[PDB]
């Protein structure tokens, strides 16, 4: 009883579905496409399947330096 | 890291021949090896014989070799105890006892190097970690 | 000693639940 | 009508108690749900049957259907190998085509047939409260349950027989021709303890006295109809219960708990109806397959295993049980009880045989512990097969598993259903299942308790 | 009337200071019977050998425990199943040495709550109540015979029955998590679902209604004076209070019906503590946690750990460790 | 009648544009293999 | 009048999502803590500081999804975005666990935010603030957890990680390093806990039952009105039954609804004591007479001592993977290990 309008009004009008139709799916494509271009790897720095280890060494590329740990996930990147 | 034909290149015979395996020919192994080994030898052991293990080095210390395509080849269809003192198919599956471990009777000539190549190249993969049981889990 | 302090501690609270419900304030409507 | 909450008093969420006076509509409710059990039965088995490679056993992949046909002696031979799948498909076929008819009829009494029956028809009609009328309709349904029984016997007399685990040489389909009548061993089994050693009627432990037991309950279940149609209820009786719709549904609900949780502990321990080469093994089974495995293959080695030390003193393969008889050690003395056709072969009059051990097992007894022994009912949710600890490899839940779990949450949630409408139908026969008449509160009536 | 029906009456009377009935026939001597026999062994049994390979476990104050550790111990891995009453025994010192008295203790009991809960159900009869308390309160009893009862039947073995002590209880719940990983099991999460809701919940009916209770009192009173027990008046603003927590979330996400708000505080603690004792209740037949144990995997074949490969680092610490002398070949079956 | 941009409509948006996307790029993670 | 009074005014106004003076704090802080969690859960890696994998991205369903903590190098770091750390390299300041410190920071000034509203719309309302005094529970938990049990400890590395699996290993790393179990501060806060969920069940139960019949429909929600004067059950039959069932019972409704909130509020406040106790290894761990007694006596065995051969083998079979700055290697020969298994 706060003044807006009901949700039940919004959500059965055609209006709403005529502008949610189209920010729905578009939304959903963008999400999409984050992920199938590899984009949200290197924002995040998640690696790829295949860059976790290089082949031959097999240890974690575990940081053990608190100032220098930047660089650090620099040099353990460069050995892949 | 990556699944290479260096990693896929494994020993055909006991002569030092190699043989490299496709990928496909590697995720049928495993496949197959799922399918009719995994019940007892998950991760490279032997849940009803813990002493002898698909570790590569125990396989070379065999008799015959079975560190080779060809040795687990001919072990599938005729197996034998570690020293090859006796055949044991009456009590592991083999071609030669697809009547009582029916799950042999489709696999082909094919299927059984698939699964050889799985056995090589898994420990390439895991190392000590294959053949380890549960202390590598 | 032990033994004897854990069974009084016990055996006062079974004498309480004794009291609390048999000597319990009675409930009176008003 | 009365489809709503304003003339029927009931919400939309207790909408099908609306139907209690509606005998037509709730016979079609009724009809249409037995469609959708026959549904299952017929799909479901069709989608395993779609799904079944006849080489990997049957508890490989997931089966819980083709499993209980097989047991019938349908499409199996010599160690339950499958030698014809068309019955299941027989099977899954006639249930779909079935259902499509059951579902016809429930959808007509449902919505288009006459909504009440008594105007209609005074042999179809029925009133909740007409106590002879009640017994009349359980006792035809006797009868229908009672010829059920005994088309049990028929297949295992005349068309075909059962698959039978125990059969001397090795499991077969077998045709039964001395069924148990004795009512000493039939109601003995109803004497037994449910408790270790004993198991009540969940030791039954072969065909005969399961076909036997099958001829008394047909004839007792058509007695009994029989009784019911000709009789009404007694004083001591009419006195004794609520009669109201939810009150029988009450006692229905309570029945079917009952039998759930029986059904629970069949699967989990009975390895004669419900075969092992089927359902794989019982957990008692693998337990006691795993010492079988490895006292072979230690006195391979040389152990002498009668006289093996383990570390706590007991033996290390073989250790007496309360009584004394000879039974495998470890964890699995616990297991004493099992009994199964492949470790049956070396027990003797005091338990297991130490020259039957030293000498007679057989490969194929080797062959079925370490199939037993890796086949053990123990998975995860997901169906990764093994202990709590194991890694991802093996997809295996145990169909006994599937099938004791999920019997006993619907036995569980049935009790709790009994609670419910019992409460709730005496509540409502004494007239204060909406609450509290506040002119006449009974504790205000009362003297205080103090 | 007949001396019978006089002795019904007496039974079923609404009179007594503590009502009996019929189910109270059945409960007060069974829960009376549990109840000396686990205060005596409590204090006095001597060790027991819970797993069957004569290693007994001293579970009594006497024996040297505290009431920490001290516990009625399961009755022996070699009974398994059996039913082992004192009669069984060739003596009592046998008896004890067994865990006779855990089974004499549990059976009871469990006869005695089953019996308390259909009482429950014949006193809201008798005084004109609604039914459903005794549904409510099936949710421990199903807990308690989960422990008790159901998991000892699907391992085949009482001495996997949840010992009774407070130490006792804490091992089961380790060997559990080791054995069927209990933490990863959506039924054992809707347990917890259940009691952290029902805690938050109770705390947060009980803030709701104390915030809006009416004035009637002066500020030296507790404000509990301010109901009178009986009177016919609410004792609260349920208005007010809905007006609070409706502008706390948002109006539609508060209940303005206490017939409704009631049943939800019944329904969600009471689901979620039937689902958890399902949870044991079907793991007692090994259908277990969810198990993601290496399920995530590198592109040349290298397991990446999880979470869930650490917690079954921890699993497998317990499993190996727990009844360090009881098991001879390498997999833990049961 | 009623306003369109309202409070409301901004916390609803703030919840909502950001789920949608996010199950986008869910969704296209089921298609990635090792 | 006046700009104060005006911002006053409109933050105050009756809407469907209430804002408040306290809403300036409590939407970013809550919003960025729950979009935080979101994020990291669904791309961001555990790699570089534990060796895991722990977002949708890499494979992880929502049971094993975490923003999991910094690695134990980072000490105490606040973490900012723009600290010495990360230097203002969002994509390292990820890698580096920065996500958990942000999660843990916002999410602390948004709960403080979140009982300022408590407050505020009491105030508003006008009725006592004992919601409010409730959540302090929440509060003192979170606190002591996240906050103060790490801050004991070597680093952030060790408070939990915000994920489902990850809270589950927090708890068996408890037991096998703690023994927290055995803590008497722990045990209150369970009955606490199952003592709310107790009284929350028997009150709702009690109430749906000793209903009034105030309508006649057979389902019996429509039978109320909120603002109805009477009761809607009766107290004296409640009272009547539970007085013979299990011997004592309510009798004083404000008293009841008072105890509701006592009991679990003073739950989670003891359990959070115990795990300040937790930050400096301060730990109900052993009793001494047991273990003067088991030592010297080899047959001599408690569920306790049973108890505490479990927690040796957590400790040596989790912490080469679950510590991974320790760099431990455990030959096998020193594992502890029962028979067989
Ligand atoms: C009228 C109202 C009710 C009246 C109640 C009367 C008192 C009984 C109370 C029930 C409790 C029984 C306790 C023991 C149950 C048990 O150990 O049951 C096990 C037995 C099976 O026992 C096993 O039976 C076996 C039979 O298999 C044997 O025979 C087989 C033949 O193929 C195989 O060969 C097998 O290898 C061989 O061992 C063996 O004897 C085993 O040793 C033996 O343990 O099941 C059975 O008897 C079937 C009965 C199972 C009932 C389970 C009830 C559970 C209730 C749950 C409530 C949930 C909470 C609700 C809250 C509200
Ligand atoms: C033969 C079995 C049987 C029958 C014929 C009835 C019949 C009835 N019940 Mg009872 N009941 C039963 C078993 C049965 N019940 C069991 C086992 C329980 C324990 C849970 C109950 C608990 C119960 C309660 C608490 C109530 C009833 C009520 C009723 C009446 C109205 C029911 C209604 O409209 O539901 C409508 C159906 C729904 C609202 C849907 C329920 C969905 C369930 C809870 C979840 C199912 C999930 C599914 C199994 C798996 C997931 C699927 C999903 C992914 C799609 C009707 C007389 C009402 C009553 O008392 O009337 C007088 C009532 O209040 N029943
Ligand atoms: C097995 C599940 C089941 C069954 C068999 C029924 C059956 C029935 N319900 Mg119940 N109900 C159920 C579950 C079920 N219900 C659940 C889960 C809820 C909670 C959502 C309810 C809530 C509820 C309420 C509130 C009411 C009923 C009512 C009824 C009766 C009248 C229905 C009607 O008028 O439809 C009208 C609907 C239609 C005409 C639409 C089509 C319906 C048809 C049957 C669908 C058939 C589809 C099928 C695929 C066709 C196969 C064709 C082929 C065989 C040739 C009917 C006997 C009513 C009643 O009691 O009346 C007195 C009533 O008021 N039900
Ligand atoms: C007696 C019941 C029962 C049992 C024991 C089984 C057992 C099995 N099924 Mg079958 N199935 C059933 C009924 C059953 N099913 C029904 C009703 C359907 C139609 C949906 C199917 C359709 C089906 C398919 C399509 C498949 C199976 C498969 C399987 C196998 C794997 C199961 C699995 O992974 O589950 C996963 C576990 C879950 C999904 C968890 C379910 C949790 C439930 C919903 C909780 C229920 C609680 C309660 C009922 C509600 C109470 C509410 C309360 C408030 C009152 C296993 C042998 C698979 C197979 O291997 O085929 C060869 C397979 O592909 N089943
Ligand atoms: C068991 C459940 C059941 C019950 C009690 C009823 C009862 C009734 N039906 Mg319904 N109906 C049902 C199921 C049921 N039907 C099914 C499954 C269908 C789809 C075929 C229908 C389709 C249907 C229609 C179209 C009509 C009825 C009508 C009637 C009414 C008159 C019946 C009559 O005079 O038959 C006389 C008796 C016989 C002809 C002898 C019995 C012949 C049967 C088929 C032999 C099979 C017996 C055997 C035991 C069945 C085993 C089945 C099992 C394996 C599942 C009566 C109330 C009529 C009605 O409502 O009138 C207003 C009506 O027009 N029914
Ligand atoms: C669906 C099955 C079914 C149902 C619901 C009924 C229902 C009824 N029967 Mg019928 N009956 C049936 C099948 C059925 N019968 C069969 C198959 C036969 C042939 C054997 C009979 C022969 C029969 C006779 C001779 C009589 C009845 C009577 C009755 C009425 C009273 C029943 C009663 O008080 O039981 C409750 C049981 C008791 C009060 C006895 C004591 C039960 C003890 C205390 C507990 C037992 C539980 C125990 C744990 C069970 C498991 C262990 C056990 C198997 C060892 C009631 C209408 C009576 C009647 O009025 O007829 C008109 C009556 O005299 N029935
Ligand atoms: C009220 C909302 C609010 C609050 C309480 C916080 C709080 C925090 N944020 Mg968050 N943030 C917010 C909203 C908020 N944020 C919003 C809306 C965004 C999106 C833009 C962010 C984006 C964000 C990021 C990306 C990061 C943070 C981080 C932090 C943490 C460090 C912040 C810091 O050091 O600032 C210091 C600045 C102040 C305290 C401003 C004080 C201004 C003073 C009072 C004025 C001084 C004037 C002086 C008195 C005048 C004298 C005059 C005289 C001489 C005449 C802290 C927990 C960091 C973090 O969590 O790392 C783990 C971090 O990396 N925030
Ligand atoms: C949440 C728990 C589930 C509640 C179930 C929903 C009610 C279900 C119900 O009863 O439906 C009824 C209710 C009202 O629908 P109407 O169509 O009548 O809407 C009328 C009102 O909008 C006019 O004031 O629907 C909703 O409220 C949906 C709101 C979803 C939430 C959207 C806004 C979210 C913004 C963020 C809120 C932050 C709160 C601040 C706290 C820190
Ligand atoms: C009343 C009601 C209801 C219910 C209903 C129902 C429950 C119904 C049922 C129904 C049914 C129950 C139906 C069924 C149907 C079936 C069908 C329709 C079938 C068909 C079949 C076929 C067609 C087959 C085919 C084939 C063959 C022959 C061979 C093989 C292959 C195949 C499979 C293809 C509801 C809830 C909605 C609500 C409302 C009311
Ligand atoms: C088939 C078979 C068999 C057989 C079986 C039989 C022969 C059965 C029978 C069964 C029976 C014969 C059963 C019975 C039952 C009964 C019951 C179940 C009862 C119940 C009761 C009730 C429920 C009651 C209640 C009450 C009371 C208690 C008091 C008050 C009132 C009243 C009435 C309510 C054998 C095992 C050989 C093998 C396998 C197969
Ligand atoms: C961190 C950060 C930030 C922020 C961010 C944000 C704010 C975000 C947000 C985000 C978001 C906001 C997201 C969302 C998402 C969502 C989702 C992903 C959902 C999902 C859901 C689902 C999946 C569902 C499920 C379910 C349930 C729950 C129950 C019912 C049933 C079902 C199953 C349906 C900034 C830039 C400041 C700075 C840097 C850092
Ligand atoms: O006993 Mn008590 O715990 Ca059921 O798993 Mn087997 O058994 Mn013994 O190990 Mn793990
Ligand atoms: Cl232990
Ligand atoms: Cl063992
Ligand atoms: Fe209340």
């Amino acid at each position: 009883t706060t003044g807006e309008r009901p949700f039940s009004d919004i959500i059965t009008s055609v209006r709403y579905w005529v502008i949610h139709s189209i920010t729905i799916p578009a939304l959903f494509i963008a999400g999409w496409l984050f992920v199938s271009t590899g984009l949200a790897y290197d924002v995040f720095g998640t690696p790829r399947p295949d860059s976790y280890y290089a082949q031959e060494q097999r240890s974690i590329p575990l940081v053990t330096d608190r100032f220098e740990a930047k660089q650090q996930v620099e040099t353990f990147l460069e050995q892949l | 890291a990556e699944l290479t034909p260096e990693v896929l290149t494994v020993p055909l015979n006991s002569e030092g021949k190699t043989i490299t395996l496709t990928e496909k020919q590697y995720l049928e192994g495993k496949r197959l090896f799922q399918y009719a080994c995994a019940s007892c030898h998950v991760g490279g052991i032997t849940k009803t014989n813990p002493s002898l293990d698909l570790r590569t080095e125990t396989l070379a210390l065999a008799t015959p070799p079975r560190d080779n395509i060809e040795g687990l080849v001919d072990y599938m269809k005729n197996p034998t105890t570690y020293d090859g003192e006796q055949e044991i198919a009456e009590v592991h599956p083999s071609l030669r006892s697809a009547d009582i471990f029916p799950k042999m009777r489709n696999l082909t000539e094919k299927d059984l190097v698939a699964i050889a190549g799985h056995i090589l190249v898994e420990p390439k993969i895991l190392g000590d970690k294959w053949g380890g049981g549960k202390v590598y889990y | 000693m032990e033994t004897i302090t854990y069974v009084f501690i016990f055996a006062c609270i079974i004498a309480l639940f004794f009291f609390a419900i048999f000597f319990r304030e009675p409930p009176r409507i008003t | 009508t009365n489809r709503d909450q304003e003339s029927s008093g009931f919400a939309w969420w207790a909408g099908n108690a609306r139907l209690i006076n509606l005998s037509g509509k709730l016979l079609g409710a009724h009809v249409a749900h037995a469609g959708l059990i026959v549904f299952w039965a017929g799909a479901m088995t069709l989608f395993e049957l779609a799904h079944f490679i006849p080489e990997k056993p049957m508890y490989e992949q997931g089966l819980i259907l083709i499993p209980h046909i097989a047991t019938l002696g349908w499409g199996v031979g010599p160690g339950g190998e499958v030698v014809d799948t068309f019955p299941f498909f027989v099977v899954g076929v006639v249930h779909l085509i079935s259902s499509a008819v059951l579902g016809f009829g429930g959808v007509y009494h449902a919505i288009r047939g006459p909504e009440t029956l008594e105007e209609y028809s005074s042999f179809f009609g029925y009133d909740w409260k007409d106590k002879n009328k009640m017994t009349t309709i359980l006792g035809f349904h006797l009868i229908v349950l009672g010829i059920g029984a005994l088309l049990l016997v028929a297949k295992a007399m005349f068309f075909g027989g059962l698959y039978d685990t125990w059969a001397p040489g090795g499991g077969d389909v077998r045709v039964i021709t001395n069924p148990t009548l004795d009512p000493r061993v039939i109601f003995g089994y109803l004497l037994k303890s449910p408790f270790g050693g004993e198991g009540w009627i969940v030791s039954v432990n072969n065909l005969e006295d399961v076909v036997g037991g099958h001829i008394w309950i047909g004839l007792i279940c058509i007695a009994g109809g029989i009784w019911h149609i000709l009789t009404t209820p007694f004083g001591w009786a009419r006195r004794a219960f609520i009669w109201s719709g939810e009150a029988y549904l009450s006692y229905s609900l309570g029945a079917l708990s009952m039998m759930g949780f029986i059904a629970t502990c069949f699967v989990w321990f009975n390895n004669t109806v419900y075969p092992s080469e089927f359902y794989g093994p019982t957990g008692p089974e693998a337990s006691q397959a795993q010492a079988m495995t490895f006292l072979i293959r230690d006195q391979k080695l040389g152990a002498n295993v009668g006289s093996a030390q383990g570390p706590t003193g007991l033996g290390k393969y073989l250790m007496r049980s309360p009584t004394g008889e000879i039974i495998f050690g470890g964890e699995t003395m616990r297991f004493w009880d099992f009994r199964g056709p492949w470790l049956e072969p070396l027990r003797g009059p005091n338990g297991l045989d130490l020259n039957k051990i030293k000498n007679d097992i057989q490969p194929w007894q080797e062959r079925r512990a370490a199939e037993y022994m890796t086949h053990a009912p123990l998975g995860s949710l997901n169906s990764v097969g093994g202990v709590a600890t194991e890694i991802n490899s093996v997809n295996f839940v145990s169909p006994r598993s599937w099938l004791a779990t999920s019997h006993f949450v619907l036995a569980f949630f049935f009790l709790v259903g009994h609670l419910w409408h019992a409460g709730r139908a005496r509540a409502a026969a004494a007239g204060f299942e909406k609450g509290i008449d506040r002119e006449s509160e009974p504790v205000l009536s009362m003297p205080s308790l103090d | 009337l007949n001396l019978w029906e006089q002795f019904c009456s007496w039974v079923t009377s609404t009179n007594n200071r503590l009502y009996v009935g019929w189910f109270g026939v059945l409960m007060i001597p069974t829960l009376l019977a549990a109840t000396i026999c686990f205060v005596i062994a409590f204090i006095a049994a001597p060790p027991v050998d819970i797993d069957g390979i004569r290693e007994p476990v001293s579970g009594s104050l006497l024996y040297g425990n505290n009431i920490i550790t001290g516990a009625v111990v399961p009755s022996s891995n070699a009974i398994g199943l059996h039913f082992y009453p004192i009669w069984e025994a060739a003596s009592l010192d046998e008896w004890l040495y067994n865990g006779g008295p855990y089974q004499l203790i549990i059976f009871h009991f469990l006869i005695g709550v089953f019996c308390y809960m259909g009482r429950e159900w014949e006193l809201s009869y008798r005084l004109g109540m609604r039914p459903w308390i005794c549904v409510a309160y099936s949710a421990p009893v199903a807990a308690a015979t989960a422990v008790f009862l159901i998991y000892p039947i699907g391992q085949g073995s009482f001495s996997d029955g949840m010992p009774l002590g407070i130490s006792g209880t804490f091992n089961f719940m380790l060997v559990f998590q080791a054995e069927h990983n209990i933490l990863m099991h959506p039924f054992h999460q809707l347990g917890v679902a259940g009691v952290f809701g029902g805690a938050l919940f109770s705390a947060m009916h009980g803030s709701l209604v104390t915030s809006s209770l009416i004035r009637e009192t002066t500020e030296t009173e507790s404000a509990n004076y301010g109901y009178k027990f009986g009177q016919e008046e609410e004792t609260y603003n349920i208005v007010a209070a809905h007006g609070y927590f409706g502008r706390l979330i948002f109006q539609y996400a508060s209940f303005n019906n206490s017939r409704a708000l009631h049943f939800f505080l019944a329904a969600w603690p009471v689901i979620g503590i039937w689902f958890t004792a399902l949870g044991i209740s079907t793991m007692a037949f090994n259908l277990n946690g969810f198990n993601f144990n290496h399920s995530v995997v590198d592109a040349q074949g290298n397991v990446i750990n999880t979470w869930a490969d650490i917690i079954n680092r921890a699993n497998l610490g317990m499993e190996v460790m727990h009844e360090r002398n009881a098991h001879n070949f390498p997999l833990d079956l049961a | 009648s009623y306003p369109i941009f309202t409070v409301r409509w901004v916390a609803v948006h703030t919840l909502a544009v950001p789920t949608i996307f996010f199950l986008g790029a869910i969704a296209a993670m089921q298609f990635i293999q090792r | 009048r006046g700009w104060f009074d005006i911002l006053d005014d409109w933050l105050k106004r009756d809407r469907f999502v209430f804002v408040g003076w306290s809403g300036i704090l409590l939407f970013p802080c809550a919003y960025l803590a729950l979009g935080g969690w979101l994020t990291g859960t669904t791309f961001v890696t555990s790699w570089y500081t534990h060796g895991l994998a722990s977002s949708y991205l890499e494979g992880c369903n929502f049971l094993t999804v975490a923003v999991s903590t910094p690695a134990n190098s980072m000490g105490h770091s606040l973490l900012l975005l723009w600290g010495p750390e990360a230097q203002g390299d969002f994509t390292r300041w990820c890698q580096l666990g920065g996500l958990w410190t942000f999660i843990a920071l916002h999410g602390a000034f948004g709960l403080i935010g979140f009982m300022l509203r408590q407050f505020e719309i009491a105030r508003l309302v006008g009725v006592r603030p004992y919601n409010a005094i409730a959540f302090s529970a929440p509060i003192a938990v979170f606190v002591s957890v996240f906050l103060i049990y790490p801050l004991g400890q070597s680093s952030w590395f060790f408070a939990p990680s915000f994920g489902v699996a990850a809270i589950f290993r927090f708890l068996l790393f408890f037991q096998g390093f703690h023994n927290w179990t055995l803590n008497p501060f722990h045990m209150m806060g369970v009955a606490g806990v199952l003592g709310g969920a107790l009284l929350c069940a028997i009150h709702g139960a009690t109430v749906e039952n000793t209903l009034f019949q105030d309508g006649e429909g057979a389902s019996t929600f429509r039978a109320f009105n909120p603002t109805q004067a009477e009761e809607t059950y009766s107290m004296v039959t409640a009272n009547r039954f539970w007085s013979q069932i299990f011997g004592i019972a309510f009798s004083n409704k404000r008293w009841l609804h008072f105890f509701m909130l006592f009991v679990p509020v003073t739950g989670l406040w003891m359990s959070a004591i115990g795990v300040v106790g937790l930050a400096l290894n301060l730990r109900s761990y052993d009793f001494i007479s047991q273990e003067i007694r088991a030592a010297e006596d080899p047959e001599f065995e408690t569920f306790y001592t049973k108890n505490l051969l479990l927690n040796e083998g957590i400790r040596a079979w989790m912490a080469p993977q679950d510590q991974p700055h320790e760099n431990f290697v455990f030959p096998e020969e020193v594992l502890p290990r029962g028979n067989a298994l």
